[PDB]
């Protein structure tokens, strides 16, 4: 019976710890891929914009 | 502090951007030389918003004027409330071609206004974003305008980009190009704003005609509409309320899709809480010359303006929408919102203003696309355009994302629940 | 010991703290200035008040709270209020951007950036105390601090602070004085990444607030002012046993291990009597009977669903004020007679009873009677989940289109959160549905 006490205890440390673990690589993942996703987009945005500019130097160009 | 920045360009944006400031700083009660001599202190609240603070309790408006023609700020600076204006934020150039706007001239003076947006900016705590007063069918404002979006959203790709864009008709302004310039305006908006708001001026020509009797209206009677309009749709944005908004927000709530973003907006009276209800939901009281009952509206936000029951108000807006339940999107709930605020403009008791998103804003997009492809099949006046370098797949391209536009207005139109 | 740490994120949450505290401090005798001149333990002592209060050494009653909003203007007024000494600067957490009602932006772009200080900020106060049993958090489903910041703090609340427990009080989106179009994607990713972090919650409804304002204290349209002071009230009525002292009071933790028959199942149904107009309420003293039988008239409750029509996994009545064990049985006695309770199968049908003496407070200026009596119902029915299933189709007209997704996709958001959140909220209808089925 000592025996199974010192288990049960030993369960629920395990418990306990094993979802503070997942909680933090859960958000852990979360967050990095909420960075990777978020400058993606501004990358994105700003390739799209910077071709704007080299559209506009041919425009130029074109009218000598 | 959340400041917004303003930016009017080309002709027609400084003279309603000057009236705009004209019109909010009189409800502020900011004189022209920026001292405050108010009654309330809810205009001190939110006045960072819009106005930057100086020594002696000076007020400057927070705003940047620009166009490539001399002379029209020149009427500004002696214009109402022209000293109020920070000198430095004058920007002038020394020809109603969006080309030259965009790509020639205007790209010449492009950055001394970018250095101008920059110092304004980074005295901010915290930049909302932008909002641009212009036409679409002349060359400044249109061609300069769209530049200008374009070259401070590159430099700003997390602020709001907001304008007040000025549509071109044929019974206020002969000039032929102005369906080219609003076709290639608009292919820059559908792309690199986030929230438009479609001044008509058919809208508001038909509305000086036909509701307030002017036979013969100028671009005075036409902009008092506008500025009547833009006090009221930024309601929410100066003043401390139930609901505190800003751009973002504003954005948020009004654009279901990214394009989508182009509002009318309704005005009255041009009264009784369920008489101001009727009128706002009128087509005849829309800024936008576009029929609500020709559309569905996705999302819809309604200030009303000065000492009413807000209890009154709140059973006229239900009341409304169940009379009226066709027209409004079945799959966003809860899609109009409403706010008050106690200051009512100068000279009315009590106003209301509204701010739909409507796919009916196609008919005022297929009405310029007519008129464009009355020109462009027979290539006229094109040489004003590839003489600056343009090739034509552009004037085709602006053309089709304008016609994609209206195709995307018309499938939310048509989508249903079940 | 067993000191509460509150945490209020938000406009919704910050607000609703100010119309809790002031009203703590008037239950409690503590000045604007945190002066408690019946407190003689100056800087110090293991009273129950303490569990909400610390004291300072030059005898200073301070809040056991943090406030917490992304964006300065809400939380200036508490800096600039009537109480602004009861609260060291340091509780009072503001960023400069809020998350413009998204929860992207709450739980990721904005939030990101404050956490740490907010994390930090609270074990200052965990470490002011004996022994912390825990923490009440307040905020709204709908707003985009309320719902993105306040996953993230559980988040990181439990992976600082063990299993130690988390309380919600959450404010359900209503039309009349919603802010927002996209509250209820809000309310499902929130209420989605909360689901494992909190241990019991108590959802207000604000269309039940309001219509409570406007039926019984015949307020034509009421505020934030109007509903906040109501919502104090049943907030005090459910903090009232850890606060005050009594022979016949009963723990809130011991009514959480009735309330709660599963962890996902922890939502109970709040209903609170008597509310009633100063001028309706003279020369007509409500008895305990009378109290007691209007928590089952639905339209007390705190949360809009119809308790005839679902099953009572629990029941529990917190009274607070004149009132006798003798009195609430028989009253007690009668309800069961005549009126619609069934029990599920699996679960005992007494009722749970818990008595404070000191009787309700008022705000001065507010419209609620002073009364001698109270009660808050605290019921486990399955009927809550009508409450999800009217967010869960809101969402689901919306999702479909994909309507303003692309809003939280640019803060770097992906569609599958969305659809993963969804389906929990499915399978927590679908587990209120199985827990009111009968044994085999
Ligand atoms: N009962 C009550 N509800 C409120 C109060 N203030 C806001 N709410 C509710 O909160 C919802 C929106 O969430 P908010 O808390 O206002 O937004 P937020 O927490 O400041 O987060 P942001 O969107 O970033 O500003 C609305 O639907 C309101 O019903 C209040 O003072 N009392
Ligand atoms: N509604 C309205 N439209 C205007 C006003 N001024 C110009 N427009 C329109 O703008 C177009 C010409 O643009 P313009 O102002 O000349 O551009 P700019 O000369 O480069 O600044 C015409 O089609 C007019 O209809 C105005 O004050 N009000
Ligand atoms: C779709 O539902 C909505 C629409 C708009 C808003 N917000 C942020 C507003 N913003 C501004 Cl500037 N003015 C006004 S007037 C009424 C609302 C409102 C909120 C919800
Ligand atoms: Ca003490
Ligand atoms: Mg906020």
């Amino acid at each position: 019976k000592r025996e199974h006490e010192r288990e049960v205890i030993q369960k629920a440390i395990e418990e306990n710890n094993n979802f503070i673990k997942m909680a933090k690589e859960k958000l852990a993942q979360k967050m990095e891929s909420n960075k990777e996703n978020r400058e993606a987009h501004l990358a994105a945005m700003l390739e799209r914009l910077q071709e704007k500019d080299k559209h506009a130097e041919e425009v130029r160009k074109n009218k000598e | 502090m959340r400041e917004i920045v303003h930016i009017q360009a080309g002709q027609c944006g400084n003279q309603i951007g000057a009236k705009f400031w004209e019109v909010i700083s009189d409800e502020h009660g900011i004189d022209p030389t920026g001292s405050y001599h108010g009654d309330s202190d809810l205009q001190l609240e939110r006045i960072n918003v819009y106005y930057n603070e100086a020594t002696g309790n000076k007020y400057v408006p927070r705003a940047i004027l620009v166009d490539l023609e001399p002379g029209t700020m020149d009427s500004v600076r002696s214009g109402p409330f022209g000293q109020i204006f920070r000198p430095d934020n004058f920007v002038f150039g020394q020809g109603n071609n969006w080309a030259k706007g965009h790509y020639t001239e205007g790209a010449e003076l492009v950055d001394s206004v970018l250095d101008v947006v920059r110092k304004e900016s980074e005295s901010c705590d915290c930049l909302q974003g932008f909002q641009l007063t212009h036409s679409l069918g002349g060359g400044t404002g249109s061609g300069m305008g769209t530049l200008l979006i374009s070259k401070i959203r590159e430099e700003y790709p997390d602020r709001i980009m907001n304008t007040f864009s000025v549509m071109p008709s044929p019974k206020v302004s002969d000039t032929v190009v102005e369906p080219y310039n609003a076709t290639l305006s608009v292919h820059q908006l559908v792309e690199n704003t986030d929230e438009t708001y479609c001044i008509d001026n058919e809208a508001l020509y038909d509305i000086c005609f036909r509701t307030l009797k002017l036979t013969t209206p100028t671009y005075g009677d036409l902009n008092h509409l506008v500025s009547a309009t833009m006090s009221g749709v930024t309601t929410c944005l100066r003043f401390p309320g139930q609901l505190n908004a800003d751009l973002r927000k504003l954005a948020v709530n009004m654009v279901p899709f990214p394009r989508l973003h182009f509002f009318m907006p309704g005005f009255a009276p041009l009264l009784t809480v369920p008489e101001l209800t009727q009128q706002m939901f009128d087509s005849k009281n829309m800024m936008a010359a576009c029929d609500p009952r020709h559309g569905r509206y996705l999302t819809v936000a309604a200030i009303f303006r000065g000492r009413m029951s807000m209890k009154e108000v709140d059973e006229q807006m239900l009341n409304v929408q169940n009379k009226n339940s066709s027209y409004f999107v079945e799959w966003i709930p809860n899609n109009v919102k409403t706010a008050v605020c106690d200051i009512p403009p100068r000279g009315l008791k009590m106003s209301a203003t509204f701010i739909g998103n409507s796919t009916a804003i196609q008919e005022l997009f297929k009405r310029i696309s007519e008129q464009f492809t009355a020109m462009f099949r027979r290539k006229a006046f094109l040489h004003w355009y590839t003489g600056e370098g343009m090739d034509e797949m552009e004037f085709t391209e602006a053309e089709s994302n304008m016609n994609d536009l209206v195709s995307e207005y018309q499938q939310y139109q048509d989508a249903t629940a079940d | 010991m067993r000191e509460c740490i509150s945490i209020h994120v938000g406009q919704a949450g910050v607000q609703i703290g100010n119309a809790c505290w002031e009203l703590y401090c008037l239950e409690h005798g503590i000045q604007p200035d945190g002066q408690m001149p019946s407190d003689k333990t100056i800087g110090g002592g293991d009273d129950s008040f303490n569990t909400f209060f610390s004291e300072t050494g030059a005898g200073k009653h301070v809040p056991r709270a943090v406030f917490v909003d992304l964006e300065p203007t809400v939380i200036d007024e508490v800096r600039t209020g009537t109480y602004r000494q009861l609260f060291h600067p340091e509780q009072l957490i503001t960023g400069k951007e809020d998350a413009a009602n998204n929860y992207a932006r709450g739980h990721y772009t904005i939030g990101k950036e404050i956490i740490d200080l907010v994390l930090d900020r609270i074990r200052k106060l965990a470490d002011q105390c004996t022994g912390l049993q825990g923490f009440l958090v307040f905020h709204s489903f709908g707003g985009g601090t309320g719902s993105g910041f306040t996953s993230l703090l559980m988040e990181r609340l439990s992976v600082d602070y063990g299993k130690k427990s988390k309380l919600e009080f959450s404010i359900y989106p209503a039309p009349q004085v919603s802010t927002a179009v996209v509250e209820p994607y809000n309310s499902i990713l929130t209420t989605h990444t909360t689901l494992e972090h909190s241990d019991c919650a108590f959802m207000v409804d604000n269309e039940a607030i309001y219509d409570i304002c406007r039926r019984n204290l015949d307020i034509e349209r009421p505020t934030y002012t109007n509903l906040n002071r109501l919502i104090s009230q049943i907030v005090s009525s459910i903090t009232a046993s850890l606060r005050f002292d009594g022979a016949l009071n009963v723990d809130l933790t011991e009514f959480q291990t009735n309330l709660v028959p599963y962890p996902r199942i922890h939502f109970p149904l709040a209903t609170y009597a008597p509310v009633i107009s100063a001028e309706k309420a003279y020369h007509e003293q409500l008895s305990v009977a009378e109290i007691t039988n209007a928590c089952f008239e639905p339209a007390n409750q705190m949360v809009k669903c119809d308790p005839r029509h679902g099953k009572y996994m629990a029941c529990c009545l917190l009274y607070r004020g004149d009132v006798v064990p003798k009195d609430v049985n028989a009253a007690i006695a009668t309800i069961k007679t005549k009126r619609s309770i069934q029990f599920v199968d699996w679960c005992p049908t007494g009722f749970k009873v818990g008595i404070n003496y000191q009787p309700p407070t008022v705000v001065p200026g507010g419209d609620l009677a002073k009364v001698q009596r109270a009660v808050c119902m605290l019921s486990n029915t399955t009927a809550i989940a009508e409450a999800w299933a009217r967010l869960d189709h809101k969402f689901d007209l919306m999702y479909a289109k994909r309507a303003f997704v692309h809003w939280y996709v640019g803060e770097g958001m992906e569609e599958g959160e969305f659809s993963e959140a969804r389906e929990d909220m499915a399978a927590l209808e679908k587990d209120y549905e199985e827990v009111g089925v009968d044994s085999v």
